[PDB]
């Protein structure tokens, strides 16, 4: 639909100001273009991929043993083993490719608290690497739901890590300091933690701005 | 131009402290049984005393008296 | 930015700022082996 | 930002007839009145509210009460 109220004008005013950084880490668009398109995989295909991955890992183990202790089988069989290890590597690559947009959709929930969207996406990707290393065809779960826990716990760990790339905007420090002072005063005089309505009353701003600014606090 | 003398200077800080105490009353008047609430249980004097102490301890206009000699004071 | 919501100082800031390396020598500084006192006329003194 | 003064007068409830009756003695006031793109009180109030509350949604009650809270309450 069509609306050009004052709120939309203010939103575009903000957008033009935010657009002054070209390759902003807060923008996933280039990352989405880099993902491309790979279809969502059903349970049978995912268990197939995991089976190939484990087979390739065991083939790598045996091939590493035979590369040292002699006892090498003729080259014709060694070539099939050399094929299995490559197949396992490819299976791991495909299984990771299948869930980058899952990582993105899990990361989008943590934006606005200090870390850039792409950094959260990298942490989620590493959580996904952790997931593929623990997945088990015996347990029978869908890989998406299983890896979701690993992605979210990795994102939380990075968020809850004392050393993080918190990159708060320059044009928010002053209002955050004012928020802190006013919340402190209201806590000291009201007898309890102030609800955002009281804060908005004191700061002369809409309450949802209070809830938005409070996300940057830590 | 006009002189904001000692009395008005103290009055302004009293006003600020009473403004804080007024918010205190606005809150704890609406968080207690209407039977139990009493004037003395609605009032917290600490903001007013703190404001007066702040004036007399930190305000640029409150100054150590120049006791060099009687004329200086 | 650090925990105080303030930016971290980088390598450039070592020499960029108003108290940077390039401006340290220029500003006045306190010196040892010096004193200060009120002056009076020594009319009996020689010029040296 | 600056505005024609009549934008305030209309916001306060003055009609063009009243403004002419009071300020008709001066030609610059009439020229300001006759070169103002405001029809009446509500439009003037909304125009004032836009400048006073940039980016916020304007409504009758908001502007009408805001102009009063500014100076008359």
């Amino acid at each position: 639909d069509f609306v050009w109220d004052e709120e939309e004008s203010e939103a575009l005013r903000q957008a033009r100001k935010d657009a002054e950084l070209t390759a902003s880490a807060d923008s996933v668009r280039a990352y989405l273009k880099q993902i491309g398109k790979v279809a969502l995989l059903n349970a049978e295909e995912e268990v197939e991929l995991a089976k190939r991955i484990e087979a390739g890992l065991y083939a790598t183990q045996k091939l590493a043993e035979l590369a040292e202790k002699g006892e090498k089988l003729p080259v014709q069989q060694r070539r099939d083993m050399q094929w299995i290890c490559r197949d396992g590597d490819r299976a791991k690559n495909h299984l990771l490719e299948a869930n980058l947009r899952l990582v993105v959709s899990l990361a989008k929930r943590y934006t606005g608290r200090g870390m850039a969207f792409l950094d959260l996406i990298q942490e989620g990707n590493l959580g996904l690497i952790r997931a593929v290393e623990k997945f088990d065809y015996t347990k029978g779960y869908k890989f998406s739901t299983y890896a979701t826990w690993w992605i979210r716990q990795a994102i939380t760990r990075a968020m809850a890590d004392q050393a993080r790339t918190i990159r708060i905007p320059v044009h928010m420090v002053e209002v955050i300091n004012k928020l802190g002072r006013i919340q402190r005063e209201l806590l000291q005089d009201l007898g309890r933690e102030p609800t955002p309505e009281e804060l908005a009353k004191e700061m002369d701003i809409t309450p949802e701005k209070v809830l938005e600014i409070q996300q940057y606090a830590r | 131009r006009r002189l904001r003398t000692v009395g008005e200077l103290i009055q302004n800080q009293i006003r600020v402290g009473l403004s804080r105490m007024e918010r205190v009353v606005r809150e704890r008047m609406t968080t207690q049984d209407v039977e139990a609430i009493t004037p003395q249980t609605l009032i917290n004097i600490r903001p007013v005393v703190a404001a007066i102490k702040e004036f007399f301890g930190t305000s640029q206009l409150s100054q150590f008296m120049d006791q060099n000699n009687p004329l200086s004071g | 930015t650090g925990p105080g919501n303030r930016p971290l100082k980088s390598l450039s800031d070592l020499l960029k700022g108003k108290q940077g390396r390039f401006r340290q020598n220029l500003l006045g500084k306190r010196v040892d082996y010096s004193g200060r006192s009120v002056i009076v006329v020594g009319p009996q003194l020689k010029l040296h | 930002r600056r505005q024609p003064v009549t934008v305030l007068l209309k916001a306060l409830g003055w009609t063009n007839e009243q403004i002419v009756e009071r300020f008709g003695f001066s030609e610059i006031m009439m020229g300001t009145l006759e070169k103002d793109t405001t029809s009446g009180t509500d439009e003037a109030l909304l125009d004032i509210y836009r400048k006073l509350r940039p980016g916020e949604p304007p409504t009758k009650e908001s502007a009408q009460t805001l102009l009063e809270n500014l100076f008359f309450k």
